[PDB]
């Protein structure tokens, strides 16, 4: 089993970088590229995630693309930097104005070619490839644009692979660019199109977990994008370590989406305490439940207790036995009966790895298609809605070579959805 | 280096068999060399006591070519 | 006495050879370069190297081989390495320029210049013989030398010693696996020489034992070497019954009224069947009943072809070491009780056995383990014409548009030979289908 | 095989002897580098003198 | 078996100039001639490409013709290039001036009898003589004319040895000579009735490969040498040194030559890194096969995505199984098959070789047949009309003895010749 890692975008390379970090000090690749690491259950599986290089050394298997050049140098000039391979370091020249129009008609293009040639190598090499990934935001051109093609394009190619895009879903509050209601709904439509598992998460509420559960006085995308990294890293964990419930990223979504469609999922790390309660806290299936279910945890903003819970995943990672994990997990399934759909709940899907994260006797991850989402593809339709009437900043998207009625489709595809989920609440 | 210590000797199979540090026409241990053809592991290594034959069947015509020779019994006599 | 000159020519055979050659030596006791290392001189009453190897005069025990390749790079490499010092300096004819894939040059220009000598070094080789069974040719039966020179000689070697036999274990142009782009070209010519001038072809096809080696065998990533230790074994346990005893051994004659029927149906296939690498040997039971079985089973043929596609005409059955001839029987009788091993409406006993003594040679630094058991079952099947259907094919997909062949009409070919050449195969493909028909 | 090692000192001791001539043909190309140069000077001093 | 070496022209003076360096380079042999004792397999063969001499000493059997002393000031001032025998140095007192008629017609003969008369008491000296071989250039009037002269001249008393030449083609894009379309034009009409083998050298596939892959800062004349010099002596390595499936220069051109009017050629250098990438490939077999078909590392300027492949070889030299080699082949023929000519499975030579140059565990070369080669035909034809039609630069020419029905008739070959590539594409 392998899978390829595109950081597109800003907030998608950097996301990526932190994460090809979590993914290594975990397996014990050294920040070269030596196992400077400890037992065989540490390099019996990093073939996955990674590759081979002459000499005991790994190469992590990514195609970082992006435009602004800056971007590459920084995370070349980051801590785990050499890893990456030069000629994957696809970059461009001129930038994207946060326009997911230049980012799909106009720049994007002339690179999206070379970009799947050095896909094509990482993907052509290895027989089996369970699926690709994509790490990308959903508020500027680089990440929101660029990547839609580098899916629509990858999916083409390979039409059996689960895709998987961790993307950043746009933020109510917490803003930053004026042309990101746009920059996500012109998007949303390609992820609803063909993507397997794109699970959502919203700035807004990774910033509150840092704001009450980390306790951090002070959270630096440092932080914020570590949360995140997290939940990558504990979707594969039953694809590169041992376990007794084993669930690769296939399974998880056959077993996950509902209908073809519904594939917007939200993250949710378990043993996430601050420093000042680790002392007072005792890690046990059960503790590892609450901080799982909370709100809070749910990185998305949008309270599970409004919608109802589609389907629930619990892939724990640590040493519990699955009578307790089977019971603690029952427990809420029917404990809380209206969340769970009351007329079809899902008896949530749970898995246990054994392999722990680095210093955590048990740990968990959380995905769990909600009917709630709605609350979020819908605000950035009513922002959509507002600009779009006034035709505000499309003078920009216009002159890119994108016609008007392209906005259209893309409004209707995201109440399409708003619809196609309110419909099971 | 000797095949009756580690493996059953078989009593009848000629004593060049028995220790095979005779065949010393072999290569002398010459590896690493970047100018070592994949042809020249024809009989790269010499053969040890663990690969010796455990027994050993010639087919002697010693009592065959000592009547071979001229013709067989023929009658050419007066009876 | 019962002795075989073993004729290698092109470089893929001076390769299976040179692989022959040590699975020849190490099976005896000859060193590297003869002087067989001696000692007490209590007697040991051998007479099994007069087989293969032939003393002169001062213990050199010198093989009765013949090397012959035009280019002189594979016949060099033998007169300068481990064996500098084992063949007589003549019987390794050697040339100057290749027949640069092309039966042109192997059965028109260059190869007359050899034709001469390579011939009289087989003629004062088989005065010196006192029984020349028959001749083992090693030929690519789809290269220049290979398929070139082997017609030159195959031919030479019917308008002389005639009466007597030839053996040949040719390479056999692989199914998709294939180097040579003018191969399929240099083999439908080269069945104007085997269909005719043979006695028994037992074709190997490189493909076939390149995923034995995968499968039974972990081998994975396997060279040339491998594969000719493999087509090294063959050729021992089928000549083993002219040197070592047992109890029904096999002559070469014999050997070819037991399994080619009609004169042109000789065209058998090869199993040896204690394949097993080591690793797993310690975990298994080879015995005369699973060596036998698993002697049958599509995963394990040296040529790639379904047998379940071809009824089986003959089967010679060399078994060599520990063979009780009861637990030979027993197998025959499963295998004739199980229906996937369909056999044909003209031959009921069919199959023929033959029981060696001596074990399997072990070749030192090898990758076959040591079982105490071996059985190299050569097989007539009609389905062989499923390996010469693909090639027929391929050479009317190129002499249909005069493809590469300006080349060889150049150096001596008028078209005409080509056609002839290819109905001649439709010949044999039509008798093999025809030979499976039943009243 | 003495014979052969015998003859490759043959060649050895004839590596030295075209290396001894090779040297004298260099040591002759020098001569005349001065012989030119001492008659550029001593043709210098005399036309000037004149 | 063995080939001589002659060369015509600047071009292919400073070419050889560095291929007889990376020539000695393998069989250890210092810039006086004298062995480096390293291995028995590095002196068995090398009647093949040296002359034996006085002792110790190994002459090169190189033959150097130009009309000026310009390039040969340099040739023999170099690092390497006392190695040379003085009486093969022919050269004349005028130059030519790029042109083709005055090379070939004029001051041709006062120089290509004292070549040929060489050429003849080299080849005299010889055992077994397999072919001779040039380099030379195109656009030039040294290398086109007088080269060409030399083509005309060895056939006439060679006809039964192959002859291959390594020809540097006229520039796609930025020109070097203003009059090169006319000197190609009617060097291309010459040997392509005369040569059995030749190869093409675009320059702009020389600087493509050596800014995108290879990755220099500033390329210089001898890093471009050092490339066509590698895969000139690659195809030749099977001539001398011992392989288990080898391949001399004669067997390439029956396998390669299907029409006697069809033999121009692609030739290409497999492992080729920078400083940085070096350490992040492991270099085995499955990383070379399928890295040889993309483009970006190719060395033609010319894809064959717009063309189609007609019979290509690549000759192998190192340690390696041809197992993984016959496998990833045709893992790479049944992948793209439609490139390739779709009545032949397996279009491809495969030869191998035992003894790999210094500094590479396993290394690789590959020549190429393909269709594109008449996009390079067709677009220097019409770049060649384009100033004969207006009668531009051509009384330098028929002051020289030149008339227009030699001209209309090696333009009429050459649309002949594009003619006899779109019925096999
Ligand atoms: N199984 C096996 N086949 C080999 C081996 N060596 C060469 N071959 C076969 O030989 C073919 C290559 O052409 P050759 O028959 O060797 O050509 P050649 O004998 O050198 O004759 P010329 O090239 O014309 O001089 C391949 O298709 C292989 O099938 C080997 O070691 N094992
Ligand atoms: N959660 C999170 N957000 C980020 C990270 N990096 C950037 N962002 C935010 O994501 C938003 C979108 O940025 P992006 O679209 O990538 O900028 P662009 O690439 O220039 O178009 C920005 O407003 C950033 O504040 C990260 O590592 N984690
Ligand atoms: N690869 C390579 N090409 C060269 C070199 N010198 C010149 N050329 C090419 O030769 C072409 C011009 O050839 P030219 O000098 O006119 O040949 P001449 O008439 O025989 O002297 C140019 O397009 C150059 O690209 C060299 O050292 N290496
Ligand atoms: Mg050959």
């Amino acid at each position: 089993r392998e899978i390829v890692h595109l950081q597109a975008g800003q907030c998608g390379n950097q996301i990526g970088a932190k994460f090809w970090e979590v993914i290594s000090d975990e397996h014990g690749i050294d920040p070269t590229g030596t196992y400077h690491g400890d037992s065989d259950l540490q390099l019996e599986r990093i073939n996955v995630y990674y590759n081979e290089a002459t000499g005991g050394k790994y190469v992590p298997r990514a195609v970082l693309v992006d435009l602004e050049p800056g971007t590459m140098d920084s995370v070349r000039s980051g801590p785990f930097g050499q890893i990456f391979r030069p000629d994957n370091f696809v970059f461009g020249q001129s930038g994207a104005g946060n326009n997911w129009a230049k980012g799909h008609y106009t720049e994007g293009a002339e690179l999206v070619d070379s970009v799947l040639d050095v896909v094509r190598k990482e993907a052509e090499s290895c027989d089996c490839l369970q699926g690709f990934q994509l790490t990308h935001s959903l508020g500027g051109g680089t990440g929101s644009g660029m990547g839609t093609l580098l899916i629509s394009k990858i999916r083409e190619e390979y039409p059996d692979r689960i895709m998987n895009t961790f993307s950043v879903v746009p933020s109510p509050k917490v803003s930053d660019t004026v042309v990101e209601p746009y920059n996500a709904t012109l998007s949303v439509h390609q992820l609803v199109e063909n993507t397997d598992e794109t699970y959502c998460i919203d700035n807004e509420a990774l910033y509150d977990i840092c704001f009450r559960t980390l306790k951090l006085t002070t959270p630096t995308y440092g932080d914020l994008n570590h949360l995140v990294s997290a939940t990558m890293s504990g979707v594969t964990t039953c694809l590169r370590f041992p376990g007794q419930l084993n669930a690769d990223l296939r399974k998880l979504a056959v077993n996950m989406v509902p209908f073809p469609r519904l594939h917007f999922f939200m993250p949710g790390f378990a043993p996430l305490t601050s420093r000042g309660s680790q002392q007072y806290r005792a890690l046990t299936v059960p503790e590892l439940t609450q901080q799982m279910f909370d709100a809070k945890n749910m990185m998305a903003a949008c309270d599970p207790r409004h919608g109802r819970y589609l389907t629930v995943a619990a892939v724990f990672r640590g040493r519990m036995s699955m009578k307790e994990v089977d019971e603690q997990m029952l427990n809420v399934q029917n404990k809380n009966s209206s969340y769970f759909v009351e007329w079809i709940p899902n008896n949530v899907k749970t898995a246990v790895c054994d392999i722990p994260p680095r210093g955590l006797k048990m740990s968990a991850t959380f995905i769990g298609n909600s009917t709630a989402i709605q609350e979020l593809f819908k605000r950035i339709s009513e922002q959509f809605t507002a600009m779009f009437r006034r035709k505000a900043f499309l003078h920009w998207y216009t002159g890119e070579g994108m016609d008007e009625m392209e906005f259209t489709e893309a409004e209707s595809n995201m109440n399409d959805l708003v619809s196609e989920y309110q419909q099971y609440q | 280096e000797k095949t009756s210590d580690w493996y059953r000797v078989s009593e009848d199979l000629p004593a060049r068999f028995n220790n095979p540090a005779w065949f010393r026409g072999y290569r002398t241990k010459e590896p690493p060399s970047v100018y070592r053809t994949s042809n020249q592991a024809y009989g790269s290594r010499a053969p040890t006591v663990h690969e010796m034959p455990k027994v050993f069947y010639p087919n002697s015509y010693k009592f065959s070519r000592q009547v071979a020779v001229g013709g067989m019994f023929q009658n050419n006599t007066l009876n | 006495m019962r002795e075989c000159i073993s004729v290698h020519v092109g470089q893929a055979g001076v390769q299976i050879g040179n692989a022959c050659w040590e699975l020849y030596c190490l099976e005896h006791g000859i060193q590297p370069d003869g002087q067989m290392p001696s000692d007490k001189t209590i007697g040991g009453g051998d007479d099994s190297f007069n087989t293969f190897f032939s003393e002169t005069g001062a213990g050199k025990h010198v093989p009765r081989a013949v090397f012959v390749d035009l280019e002189p790079t594979v016949i060099d490499e033998v007169r300068t390495g481990t064996y500098r010092q084992l063949f007589h300096p003549e019987q390794l004819i050697t040339g100057k320029e290749d027949a640069a894939n092309n039966y042109a040059r192997g059965h028109y220009t260059i190869g007359k210049e050899l034709i001469d000598l390579v011939l009289d070094r087989i003629r004062k080789l088989a005065d010196q013989c006192t029984g020349l069974q028959g001749f083992l040719i090693f030929h690519s039966f789809g290269g220049g030398t290979g398929s070139g020179f082997t017609s030159l000689l195959m031919e030479r070697l019917s308008v002389d010693y005639g009466k007597k036999s030839k053996l040949e274990f040719s390479i056999y142009p692989a199914p998709q696996v294939s180097t040579a782009v003018v191969e399929p070209y240099n083999s439908i010519l080269t069945t104007h020489t085997t269909l005719e001038h043979s006695d028994c072809a037992f074709m190997v096809d490189n493909e076939a034992i390149y995923d034995i080696c995968r499968r039974n065998l972990d081998i994975e990533r396997p060279t040339y070497t491998n594969l000719n230790r493999l087509i090294g074994q063959i050729v021992s346990s089928i000549t083993a019954s002219l040197r070592f005893d047992g109890a029904l051994n096999v002559d070469l004659t014999e050997f070819q009224t037991n399994l080619v029927p009609y004169p042109r149906i000789h065209f058998p296939l090869a199993t040896y069947a204690p394949v097993i690498s080591a690793e797993k040997a310690y975990h298994e039971q080879l015995s005369v009943a699973e060596i036998t079985n698993a002697c049958f089973e599509p995963a394990n043929q040296m040529v790639k072809c379904d047998p379940r596609h071809g009824k089986y005409m003959a089967c010679c059955l060399l078994y060599r070491g520990d063979v009780v001839p009861k637990d030979v029987n027993a197998a025959i009788a499963t295998i004739k009780t199980k229906r996937t091993i369909q056999f044909v409406d003209w031959c009921p006993t069919g199959f023929k056995v033959g029981i060696n003594y001596q074990p399997p040679t072990v070749v030192p630094g090898g990758d076959l383990a040591k079982v105490q058991r071996a059985v190299c079952m050569l097989s007539n099947t009609t389905a062989i014409a499923e390996a010469w259907a693909r090639l027929d094919h391929k050479f009317d997909l190129m002499y249909a548009k005069r493809a590469f062949v300006h080349w060889y009409v150049g150096e001596g070919m008028e078209e005409g030979e080509f056609s002839e050449a290819r109905e001649d195969m439709a010949a044999l493909e039509k008798d093999y289908e025809e030979v499976g028909m039943d009243s | 095989g003495k014979k052969k090692q015998e003859a490759y000192e043959q060649l050895l001791k004839e590596k030295l002897m075209i290396d001894e001539i090779v040297r004298k043909i260099y040591e002759e190309d020098q001569l005349e580098r001065q012989q030119r140069l001492e008659k550029m000077n001593t043709t210098r001093r005399y036309i000037e003198e004149f």
